[PDB]
């Protein structure tokens, strides 16, 4: 098995358009995920709130849907609760709270797309391992 | 090693225990005999590094058996006084232990385990407040079997759904 | 506890039988000239 | 019976320690 | 003069209800139109008594004294709730929230440990009627809930529990279940307990009342594996009344 | 006596098969599959998120 | 001589059947205190709430255990690292419930066993010996400090010390592997090399000396009567033994210097057990054994399992099951 | 409990003082060779 | 006889739906719009005599009612099982990952 | 320390062995029913 | 004598770095072992209270309070396994403490977002990691490259303090023997034990 | 038959204890000069 274009094609937005990531931005996304996110979201779970994970099916039921690149990027700019009712930037890392989350400081838009790509690609690779926790280790 | 804990409860097996005693007793004898010889050496030369004072063609003992005996009799109560018995016992201890463990493994070939103490299982089944370190180990063993068997025995095609896996609270 | 009914006799003989064997051989050694 | 048996065997071992230490065959230099 | 955590820590004073000087023999006027509130109710047990079980049916089923073995972990504190003046000028206390339970283990003569969930959970306690002032003669009397001492996720040593765990004895794969049924099938008890709080000292100015209590409740039944004992708990209380 | 052969069926009428204990296992979970080895019912350990229980 | 000078001469007397000494004046009361309490606790102590969760574990013979399952249970998790002597308890029944005997035993034991090391130095000095038997004993001593004291300190509770019983020992080992992957830690691996090698070298040295015993006896008597206690002559032919073992392997693989040989027999298990003790004592601060879980990834990114991944499944099974009612939050942090 | 605490404190102090004063009591000179 | 009440409740609609009287709050993540705001309000204002009593929680906005009305098909009500509601188990039942 | 001069050798001849064993086995055979009861 | 002193100091430094968050500030060295375990109980207290839970009255599986319980001297402390670490003191936690320990009214009302961020950060940076620097428990997958400085500093200095204890014993015994004059072995002519009465 | 559970050990020791006593004394007599 290889890391094909078809593995690397993820929904760009919610209307239906897709983007195909390169292997270089997949691997930059995994590096930037590990650097900025994996302390809480190793393997696609969430250590500090295990009820919510990074499975695509959970990201799809979020409000607004986060199961596409534009939805994931917007979360990294202005994170909300799962229903979209409260902005949670004072307790979740984001670009608007990069003063209190200093690892968010120099992330560019290409960096957020790369992280968003890694979050969407990784379940297509790992299956239920992504977001499944220790049962699937 | 972890298969034998989880499936055979091999730590509970008295033949393995005899093996452990022979291995650890062997390493103890190795350490103590070496250290005893090195610290009861006769001064046979002028160097502070004392290895040069030995010659393989010497007839004389290089260390004082009498001093070693007096030392150990006063420290530990008993001591060797026969060098031949001492060295035989050093053969005997690790060799007997390994033989004992081999006998245990032969039993485990047929799943003839020392898995459980029947009297504690009867009591634990009827008295939900009775808990021992043996009962705790059995739960650990049940975790090992369930969490490892699907990937450790892939010929079986075990599908253990997440709800059947034994887990304690939270973890 | 509900233990094996033969465990006491099995343990008592496992002790007593080789222990008395060694005692017999010890005592008759001491009595030799 | 079990508890008595274990304690009995243990107590014999302690007694054997006593004889092995204080009533050993004395090491004699010859 | 008012202590901090560094003065309190390790001394055992944290397990004590606060007291009132002997001068505070006052009265707290209850205005029958105002809403009041308990800002902090603290119950400090001093005595645990357990009823013995005579195998006879008859005999004197007396409450016997027990020794605490789980150390200074016994007080309920920071309990709040509304104090609703009723029609007749009786006050009813509706427990809302706080540290309102403590597992306690006591030991009887002979070594029997008795675990109990010492609690005032969902306390609804009422006074007498016609009480315009909380006085040193007021007596709150009330009923509370005693949930199961273990909750539903608790696993016995053989891995059996209620919401989790095995439902059988896995060590005896071919034993007859029908006598293991009381140990195999876990059951969550929910019982009622009965408390009477006797006001002894009122700081009528501040609104701090203090006194004694007596509580009667069942001990733990170990998820239904055995019968519980009747336990009587006696101690002291402190409450602070505050107009909401 | 032989109690006879037990045939397990779900509420949809499909025959289930209890996965048998291998000899290695002092204890084994109760897992019921269809004829294609897909898990259809079980006796779960944690009940709270169980989807395959015999009651369900 | 005054009474103090007479007492000092008694204490340091080499004529005492068992040597007392200054370390002995500490060792003797402490070890007697630890022994007596251990024996009484092992026979008769009531169940102990080891996990601080009002779930007492029965460790003693009178409470249903046999020799194999019985133990002196570690003190309660609610106590943590707090010093819990008898006077701190409101009653003996509370001290017993909370696992008081464990703290009393291990503290007297470790103090006593430290003085056993000093006493070994002391007698060697009085006898004119070289002083380093005590250094060899520092290996098992460090191991005892590791499991009884250092591990609890780094973990924050004497409830994580090794129980004083046989099955309790096994529980300690299994949980340790679950939480630290001790098998994959090179210090434990050096420990194993220390003990397997030590038993190997014990067998080898015993066998080579026994093989090269010089004939002084007939077939009808034990060859051990060929040696007389305190004889000046060597009782075995070390040149013959070297000539055998240097042909078994090759000539330069074999010791011909008995002093070098015996130093090696000392140093191998001792250095190996030191690494084992340091292993436990460094896993006390949660620097764990090697984690290769998901180290091998294919071209797509599929995890390819290795034997380390199979170990992790076993580790998970112990981890999810151990102390099954004690955890309230997702991560096992101490 | 207080009486037990004082008894252990006394006993422990007694044996510690024996150890310290005993090692202070010319310990290097208690050896079979150089009794200086 | 002696029955496991949690196992028995899996034979009811609790086994198939979100029981508003009993189900732990994390099951409201299964459908869009419930968690944590509406889920917190539903758990707090329980018990309910029917599912449609969930539209009587006071203070709900108009869009909040519309969310609940979309999701009435996924809700059920049973008897309050004390084994599921004591100890705060509706908020944290010791299940994580 | 000088040895103790009161020490004496002990003897049991073979016939005494046979008589004693006869005695012990017959008492065993006699009392065994009562011990089982 | 110096080796004995250095060993003692090494052991003290190991404890200093492991437990002390004053001269080893957690903002530089990461949370202590106790600090992270306390930070986890706090994190889930905060999350569950935000969902509507009454944290002072929640029973855990054993009957002890799931979030809050009493220490053996009555102080209100975090529950679960972190009951062992109730003596932890840290600047992010001390504003929740009252006279009787953790104050339930301050917990309901006065947890700031900076404390919520700090608790989550500390819980996810516990000093637990593998020798190849994989962060978290031994059962964790590879992803996070983390071993806390406190773990590196404590482990190193325990190792060093121990061998320096061994060195003290080596050199103290040798200096004693060399001063008395038997460090090179027993003199064959005046072997001391042969001038002694037999023990039996 | 429902016999005393200690009858076997009581009989076994009643045999074995004085029998071994006599054997010890017999054997050490034979080994004397
Ligand atoms: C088999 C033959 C063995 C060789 C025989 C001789 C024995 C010496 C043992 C050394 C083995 C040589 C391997 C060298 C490779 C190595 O180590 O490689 C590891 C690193 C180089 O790897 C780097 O290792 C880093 C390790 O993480 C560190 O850095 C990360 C990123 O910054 C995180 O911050 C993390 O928290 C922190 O631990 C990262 O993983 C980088 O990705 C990676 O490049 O070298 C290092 O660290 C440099 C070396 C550290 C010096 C050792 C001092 C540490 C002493 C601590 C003692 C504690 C007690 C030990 C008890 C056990
Ligand atoms: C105190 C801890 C301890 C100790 C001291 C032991 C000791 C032992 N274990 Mg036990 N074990 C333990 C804990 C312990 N165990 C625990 C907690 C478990 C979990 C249940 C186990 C599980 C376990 C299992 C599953 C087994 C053991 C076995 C044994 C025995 C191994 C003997 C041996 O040397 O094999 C080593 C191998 C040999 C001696 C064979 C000969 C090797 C040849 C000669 C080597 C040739 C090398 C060649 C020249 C060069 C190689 C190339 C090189 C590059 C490598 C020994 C008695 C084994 C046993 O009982 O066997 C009978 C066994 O199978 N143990
Ligand atoms: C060699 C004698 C000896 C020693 C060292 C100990 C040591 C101990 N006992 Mg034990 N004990 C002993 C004999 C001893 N015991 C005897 C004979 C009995 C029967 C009466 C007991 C009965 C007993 C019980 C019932 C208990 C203890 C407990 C203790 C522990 C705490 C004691 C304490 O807090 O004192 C306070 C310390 C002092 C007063 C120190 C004064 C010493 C000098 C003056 C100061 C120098 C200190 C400094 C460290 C320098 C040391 C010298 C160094 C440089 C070499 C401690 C490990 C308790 C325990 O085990 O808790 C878990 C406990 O409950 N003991
Ligand atoms: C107090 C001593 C100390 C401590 C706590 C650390 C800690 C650290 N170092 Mg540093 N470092 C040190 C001394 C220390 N080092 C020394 C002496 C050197 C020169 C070699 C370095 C050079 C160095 C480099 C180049 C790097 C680090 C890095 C690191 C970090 C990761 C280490 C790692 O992965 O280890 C891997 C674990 C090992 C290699 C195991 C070593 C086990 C030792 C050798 C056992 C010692 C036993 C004893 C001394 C000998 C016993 C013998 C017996 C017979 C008596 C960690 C913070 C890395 C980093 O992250 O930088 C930012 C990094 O790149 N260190
Ligand atoms: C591989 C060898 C090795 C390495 C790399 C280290 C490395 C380290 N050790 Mg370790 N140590 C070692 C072996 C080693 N050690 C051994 C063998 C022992 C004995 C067992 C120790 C005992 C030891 C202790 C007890 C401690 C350390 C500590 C440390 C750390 C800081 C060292 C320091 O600042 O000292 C101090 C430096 C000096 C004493 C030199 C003088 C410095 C002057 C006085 C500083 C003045 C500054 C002042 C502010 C000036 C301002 C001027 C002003 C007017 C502006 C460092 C990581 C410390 C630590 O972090 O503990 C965890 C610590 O407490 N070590
Ligand atoms: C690990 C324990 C330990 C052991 C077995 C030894 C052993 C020895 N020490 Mg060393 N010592 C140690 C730790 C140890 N030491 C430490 C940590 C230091 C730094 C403070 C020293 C400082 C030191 C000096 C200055 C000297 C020795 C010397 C010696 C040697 C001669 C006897 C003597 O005077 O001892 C003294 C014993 C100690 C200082 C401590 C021994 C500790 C054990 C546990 C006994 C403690 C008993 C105590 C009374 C218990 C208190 C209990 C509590 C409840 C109050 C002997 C080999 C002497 C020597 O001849 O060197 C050439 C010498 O002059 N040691
Ligand atoms: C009722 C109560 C309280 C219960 C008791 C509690 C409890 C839990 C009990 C423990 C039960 C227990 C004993 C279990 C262990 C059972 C077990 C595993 C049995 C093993 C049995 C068995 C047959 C094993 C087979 C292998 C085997 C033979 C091992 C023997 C190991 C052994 C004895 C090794 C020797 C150890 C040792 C300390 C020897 C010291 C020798 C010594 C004095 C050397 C000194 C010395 C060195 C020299 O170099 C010179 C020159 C001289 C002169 C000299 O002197
Ligand atoms: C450093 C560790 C110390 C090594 C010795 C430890 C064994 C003690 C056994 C009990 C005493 C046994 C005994 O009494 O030994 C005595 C023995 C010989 O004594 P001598 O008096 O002849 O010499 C020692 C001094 O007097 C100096 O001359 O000591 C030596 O051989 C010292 C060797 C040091 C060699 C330099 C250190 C390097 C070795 C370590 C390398 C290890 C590699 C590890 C890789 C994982
Ligand atoms: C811990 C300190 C975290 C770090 C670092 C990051 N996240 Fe996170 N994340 C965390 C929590 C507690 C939550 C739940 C918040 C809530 O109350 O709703 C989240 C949530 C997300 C989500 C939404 C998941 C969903 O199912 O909708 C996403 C997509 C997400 N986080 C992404 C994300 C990224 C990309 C991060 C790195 C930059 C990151 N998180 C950091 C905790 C923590
Ligand atoms: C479980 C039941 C076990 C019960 C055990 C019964 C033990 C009985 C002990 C019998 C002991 C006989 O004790 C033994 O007596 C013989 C002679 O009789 C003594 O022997 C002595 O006298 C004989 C004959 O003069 C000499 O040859 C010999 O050299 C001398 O030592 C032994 O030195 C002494 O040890
Ligand atoms: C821990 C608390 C105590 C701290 C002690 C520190 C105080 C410092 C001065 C203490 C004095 C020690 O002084 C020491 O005393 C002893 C006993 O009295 C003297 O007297 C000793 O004489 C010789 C050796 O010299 C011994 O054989 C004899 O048994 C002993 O009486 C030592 O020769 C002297 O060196
Ligand atoms: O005590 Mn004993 O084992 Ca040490 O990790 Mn956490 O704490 Mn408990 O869980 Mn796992
Ligand atoms: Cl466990
Ligand atoms: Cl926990
Ligand atoms: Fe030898």
């Amino acid at each position: 098995a290889e890391l094909t274009p078809e593995v690397l094609t993820v929904p760009l937005n919610s209307e239906g358009k897709t983007i195909t990531l390169t292997e270089k931005q997949y691997l930059e996304g995994k590096r930037l995920f590990q650097y900025a996110c994996a302390s809480c979201h190793v393997g696609g779970i969430t250590k500090t709130n295990p009820s919510l994970d990074l499975r695509t099916e959970t990201l799809a039921l979020a409000t607004p849907p986060r199961d596409n690149i534009e939805g994931l990027v917007d979360y990294m700019k202005n994170p909300t609760t799962y229903d979209g009712e409260q902005e949670i930037a004072e307790v979740h890392p984001s670009l608007r709270s990069a003063d209190i989350f200093p690892k968010m400081r120099n992330l560019t838009e290409k960096d957020l797309v790369a992280i968003a790509g890694h979050i969407l690609v990784e379940p297509k690779i790992l299956g239920d391992k992504w977001g499944g926790g220790k049962v699937y280790y | 090693l972890l298969f034998f804990q989880g499936f055979h409860n091999w730590t509970l097996n008295p033949f393995h225990m005899m093996g452990v005693a022979g291995v650890l007793g062997g390493a103890l004898l190795c350490a103590i005999h070496g250290a005893t010889v090195e610290n009861t050496l006769f001064q046979d030369g002028e160097g502070a590094s004392t290895f040069r004072a030995f010659n393989p063609t010497q007839a004389e003992e290089t260390y004082s058996m009498v001093t070693a005996n007096r030392f150990w009799s006063q420290i530990f109560g008993i001591a060797f006084s026969n060098k031949r018995w001492l060295h035989f016992f050093m053969l005997f201890v690790p060799v007997t232990g390994l033989w004992m463990s081999a006998i245990g493994v032969v039993g485990l070939a047929l799943n003839l385990r020392s898995y459980d103490f029947i009297s504690q299982e009867i009591r634990a089944a009827e008295d939900p407040e009775f808990e021992t370190f043996y009962t705790k180990n059995l739960l650990l063993n049940e975790g090992i079997r369930a969490w490892m068997a699907p990937q450790d025995q892939p010929h079986e095609n075990f599908v253990f759904p997440e709800e059947v896996l034994p887990r304690g609270n939270a973890l | 506890m509900e233990v094996n009914q033969l465990g006491l006799i099995a343990t008592a003989l496992f002790v007593l039988v080789p222990s008395v064997f060694l005692i017999i051989l010890y005592v008759q050694t001491e009595s030799q000239q | 019976m079990e508890t008595i048996t274990y304690v009995f065997i243990f107590a014999c071992i302690i007694a054997l320690f006593f004889f092995a230490i204080f009533f050993r065959e004395p090491p004699r230099i010859t | 003069q008012t202590l901090t955590y560094d003065d309190i820590v390790g001394t055992g004073l944290a397990n004590k209800c606060p007291t009132l000087d002997d001068t505070a023999r006052g009265a707290y006027p209850i205005d029958s139109s105002q809403t009041y509130r308990i800002a902090r109710l603290c119950l400090q047990p001093t005595t645990f008594l357990v009823k013995e079980e005579p195998k006879n049916k008859r005999q004197e089923a007396e409450f016997v004294p027990t020794k605490l073995v789980t150390r200074e972990t016994t007080s309920l504190d920071q309990i709040q709730g509304e104090l609703k003046v009723n029609s007749d000028g009786s006050l009813t206390f509706v427990e809302e929230d706080g540290i309102d339970f403590q597992p306690v283990t006591v030991q009887m003569a002979g070594g029997e440990r008795i675990p109990l969930l010492f609690t005032v959970k969902n306390l609804v306690a009422s006074t007498q009627p016609n009480v315009t002032s909380i006085t040193t003669s007021t007596d709150f009397k009330g009923e509370f809930n005693v949930p199961s001492y273990r909750t539903a996720n608790f696993l016995d040593p053989k891995g059996r529990g209620l919401a989790s765990g095995y439902d059988s004895a896995i060590a005896l794969p071919q034993a007859k279940e029908e006598e293991l049924a009381r140990a195999n099938v876990k059951r969550f008890s929910l019982t009622k307990g009965q408390i009477s709080l006797n006001v002894a000292k009122v700081d009528g100015r501040t609104g701090e009342i203090a006194g004694t209590f007596e509580s009667e409740q069942l001990s733990d039944d170990d998820m239904g594996a055995h019968e519980p004992h009747e336990v009587k708990i006696q101690g002291v209380f402190y409450a602070s009344i505050e107009p909401a | 006596a032989w109690k006879g052969h037990a045939v397990f069926r779900n509420k949809e009428g499909e025959e289930l098969f209890v996965r048998r204990m291998p000899a290695f296992f002092e204890s084994f979970p109760v897992i019921l599959t269809d004829k294609n080895g897909v898990v259809k019912a079980d006796i779960p350990f944690r009940r709270a998120e169980s989807k395959y229980s015999f009651e369900q | 001589a005054n009474l103090w000078e007479r007492f000092c001469n008694w204490v340091t007397s080499t004529d005492n059947r068992l040597y007392v000494g200054w370390f002995g004046v500490i060792m003797i009361p402490t070890l007697l205190a630890a022994t007596i309490c251990f024996v009484i606790a092992f026979i008769a102590a009531p169940p102990v709430d080891i996990d601080g969760i009002r779930e007492p574990v029965s460790g003693s013979l009178l409470y249903g255990n046999n020799i194999i399952t019985g133990a002196v249970v570690p003190s309660s998790n609610a106590i943590g690292l707090h010093f819990y002597p008898i006077w701190e308890a409101a009653s003996l029944d509370e001290w017993l419930y909370n696992g008081g005997p464990y703290q009393l035993i291990i503290f007297h034991f470790l103090l006593g066993a430290s003085c056993y090391m000093g006493r070994q130095w002391e007698l060697s000095y009085r006898l004119g010996m070289r002083p380093w038997i005590c250094v060899a004993y520092s290996a098992p001593l460090a191991s005892a400090f590791a499991v009884f004291l250092i591990y609890p300190i780094g973990q924050g509770s004497f409830s994580d010390g090794m129980p004083l019983g046989i099955s309790g020992t096994f529980n300690f080992m299994i949980v340790f592997q679950a939480e630290h992957n001790i098998l994959m830690h090179p210090f434990h691996q050096l420990g194993v090399a220390g003990v397997f090698g030590g038993a190997l070298f014990c067998a080898m040295h015993g066998s080579l000396v026994t093989s090269s015993l010089i004939r002084e006896t007939t077939e009808t008597e034990s060859a051990n009567y060929g040696y007389k206690f305190g004889q000046e002559e060597e009782t075995y032919n070390i040149v013959a033994a070297h000539g055998y073992f240097g042909r078994l392997i090759f000539q330069y693989a074999s010791f011909n210097n008995s002093r070098s040989l015996h130093f090696f027999l000392a140093a191998w298990p001792v250095v190996g057990v030191w690494f084992a003790a340091l292993g436990i004592s460094t896993m006390a601060f949660n620097l764990n054994g090697f984690n290769f879980n998901h180290s091998v990834i294919d071209a797509k990114g599929n995890v390819i399992n290795t034997w380390a991944d199979i170990i992790n499944r076993a580790n998970l099974g112990m981890e999810v099951m151990h102390e099954r009612n004690a955890h309230n939050f997702p991560l096992d942090l101490a | 409990m207080e009486t037990l605490k004082i008894t252990v404190y006394i006993v422990v102090t007694f044996f510690v003082l024996l150890f310290v004063f005993g090692f202070l009591s010319g310990d290097p000179a208690r050896n079979p060779k150089r009794k200086d | 006889e002696l029955v496991n009440v949690v196992d028995e409740k899996l034979g009811t609609a609790y086994g198939e739906k979100i029981d508003l009287n009993n189900t732990n709050i994390a099951a409201f993540i299964q459908y869009r719009g419930l968690y944590p705001t509406l889920a917190k309000l539903i758990v707090k204002n329980a018990p309910y005599e029917s599912v449609e009593d969930v539209l009587n929680i006071p203070g709900l906005t108009e869009r909040q009612k519309q969310i609940l009305r979309e999701n009435l098909e996924h809700f059920t009500v049973t008897e309050v099982e004390t084994a599921l509601v004591e100890g705060g188990d509706r908020y944290n039942n010791g299940l994580y990952k | 320390m000088e040895p103790n001069p009161n020490r004496q050798p002990v003897e049991l001849n073979r016939t005494s062995l046979y008589l004693g064993l006869l005695l012990i086995l017959v008492l065993a055979l006699l009392f065994s029913s009562y011990f089982f009861n | 004598y110096s080796l004995g002193a250095l060993s003692m100091m090494g052991f003290i430094a190991t404890c200093f770095v492991w437990f002390n968050n004053t001269v080893y500030p957690s903002e530089f060295y990461g949370p202590t072992g106790p600090e992270a375990s306390q930070a986890q109980a706090m994190t889930f207290l905060i999350r569950d209270q935000k969902l509507g839970a009454n944290v002072g009255s929640a029973q855990g599986p054993t009957g002890l309070g799931k979030y809050l319980m009493r220490s053996p001297t009555g102080e209100i402390i975090f529950g679960g396994e972190t009951m062992r670490f109730w003596d932890f003191r840290g600047p992010w936690l001390e504003p929740l403490r009252g006279p009787n320990g953790l104050d339930l009214n301050k917990i309901k009302n006065d947890i700031q977002p900076w404390q919520e961020r700090r608790a989550a950060e500390y819980m996810t940076h516990a000093p637990l990691g593998s020798l190849n620097s994989v962060g978290g428990v031994a059962t964790e997958i590879n992803s996070v490259n983390f071993v806390s400085p406190r773990s590196w500093l404590a482990t190193s200095h325990f190792v060093l303090a121990f061998f320096f204890l061994v060195g003290h014993l080596w050199h103290a015994g040798r200096a004693r023997a060399a001063a008395a004059g038997f460090e090179k072995g027993i003199d064959r002519e005046s072997e001391p034990v042969l001038s002694m009465p037999s023990l039996d």
